[PDB]
RNA sequence: AAGGCGGCCCCCUGGACGAAGACUGACGCUCAGGUGCGAAAGCGUGGGGAGCAAACAGGAUUAGAUACCCUGGUAGUCCACGCCGUAAACGAUGUCGACUUGGAGGUUGUGCCCUUGAGGCGUGGCUUCCGGAGCUAACGCGUUAAGUCGACCGCCUGGGGA
């Protein structure tokens, strides 16, 4: 249901640096949680949002 | 059969050169008895970080639906090519066919 | 504890 | 002699000494001054003072190009963070930009052991 | 263990209709067209004792449902092992 | 199954669980020998070599420093091919089934419902912390038992010698 390409819905769980904001803050469910991770490293391959806020 | 969201991106000097490689890629498909779902061209994009010292990298993304014949192939002739700078595969769960989001908003 | 235990080695006694 | 007006400080901070460092965008070197050389040694180089005097040193040597709008480049876990930021502003610069350039691993080599005392 | 056409064909090769699925005879079959369909993977892949262990659970689950046919009726026991080629 | 297992993607492949029915008809449980898996170190052959690091080199420490601490550093750590089969290999609880008040949760499904919100009501699989009766030497366990019972197997008989 939830996708890589929707990079919006991927901006309102990283933070400045590209770390991914766990389920505690967000209050999100840990099926989405396990999806959402793997998302982001698709993600994270395709150049679509940065690794840190070194680069 | 299986279904395949194939991501690859083309060197940003020979962007022209991307209608030929999505009609010669095509009948090799189409011809084993595979399908297609989506072909959408996307232009140059800005990166989120550097990649091959370059910018501005032009993305294509695909869906196939097509048999292990392909599969051994086209990833072979993606590392082959030199404009290919990044190949992904990625099976998905059934054949789709919806607009991107960066189509829907450019 | 086992009675059919027994049947194939009894209490050893010292 | 020449005229760049943009400063980078890659200032380094470990537990055991301090180093300043003012250099452009381009990688060319402008200037360093170490806590070592700075009368503290030992205990008194892992001082946070000592990083206060480091970082004024150091824009002295520096304003021969005439440097206004710096950038500030922090890297490492050490002490005296703070105290060599504000002696920057009391050199007469602008302050414009201050990131954490601390290198973060991705668990890539083995640490060291342990120090039991 | 394998696709759907050819679950449903084998179950229509040995089975009197369609419904015939639960029997000993057609469970026989299913295990040992995939210990014939892993004949080629394991050679390979030697160093996969994970998978071995579903290997040795389906030979020690086709060993015990031979078994159940054999003190039952030896008719249907001896049409069966030279159709899938088994006593060795 | 356990030791264990963590970038992403493809290929091959294993089990577990839920829903709706259909189907075989006790086909089952258990396990002496036997069989295979099995942390890390180490061993054999051939590669590989960053970082870490036995032995060892050097400097402090000290009565001496062999260790601690620091600067280096071989074997090893890496891969293929074998062998070795030992651990505080621990949940310090062998496997299987049946029942016996319950909560706070987590994970994973499914069914129904002004869908009137990711909700309401149930209902299975997995898992942790509390705790009644009961049990236990206490500690604690307590519907995942160390409660009440059955099926089978392993093992112990003062400490040391060992
Ligand atoms: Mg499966
Ligand atoms: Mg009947
Ligand atoms: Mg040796
Ligand atoms: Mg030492
Ligand atoms: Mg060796
Ligand atoms: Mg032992
Ligand atoms: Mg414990
Ligand atoms: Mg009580
Ligand atoms: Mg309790
Ligand atoms: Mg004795």
């Amino acid at each position: 249901e939830i996708d890589y390409k929707d990079i919006a819905t991927l901006k309102n769980y990283i933070t400045e640096s590209g770390k991914i904001v766990p389920s505690r803050i967000t209050g999100t469910r840990a099926k989405y949680q396990r999806q959402l991770a793997r998302a982001i490293k698709r993600a994270r391959y395709l150049s679509l949002l940065p690794y840190t806020d070194r680069h | 059969m299986r279904h395949y969201e194939i991501v690859f991106m083309v060197h940003p000097d020979q962007s022209e050169q991307v209608p030929g490689m999505i009609e010669r890629y095509t009948a090799a498909i189409t011809g084993a008895e595979g399908k297609i779902h989506r072909l959408e061209d996307w232009g140059r994009r800005q990166l989120a970080y550097p990649i091959n010292k370059l910018h501005k990298a032009h993305y294509v993304l695909m869906n196939v639906e097509a048999p292990q014949e392909v599969i051994d192939e086209l990833e072979t002739t993606f590392r082959f090519n030199d404009a290919v700078i990044r190949s992904m595969v990625m099976r998905t769960k059934h054949a789709v066919t919806e607009a991107s989001p960066m189509v829907k908003a450019k | 504890a086992t009675v059919n235990q027994l049947v194939r080695k009894p209490r050893a006694r010292k | 002699r020449k005229q760049v007006s943009d400063g980078v400080a890659h200032i380094h901070a470990s537990f055991n000494n301090t180093i300043v460092t003012i250099t452009d965008r381009q990688g060319n070197a402008l200037g360093w001054a170490t806590a070592g050389g700075s009368g503290f040694r030992g205990s008194r180089k892992s001082t946070p003072f000592a990083a206060q005097v480091a970082a004024e040193r150091c824009a002295d040597a520096v304003k021969e190009y005439g440097i206004k709008n710096l950038e500030v480049m922090v890297k490492g876990p050490g002490p005296g963070r703070e105290s060599t930021i504000r002696a920057l502003n009391a050199a007469g610069f602008r302050i414009t930009n201050i990131t954490d350039v601390t290198p973060i691993p991705h668990n890539g080599c083995r640490p060291p052991k342990k120090r039991r005392v | 263990s394998l696709s759907t056409e050819a679950t449903a064909k084998i179950v229509s090769e040995f089975g009197r209709d369609a419904n015939d699925t639960g029997s000993t005879e057609v469970q026989v079959a299913l295990l040992t067209a995939q210990i014939n369909h892993l004949q080629g993977h394991f050679a390979e892949h030697k160093k996969d004792h994970h998978s071995r262990r579903g290997l040795l659970r389906m030979v020690s689950q086709r060993r015990k449902l031979l078994d159940y046919l054999k003190r039952k009726d030896v008719a249907r026991y001896t049409q069966l092992i030279e159709r899938l080629g088994l006593r060795r």
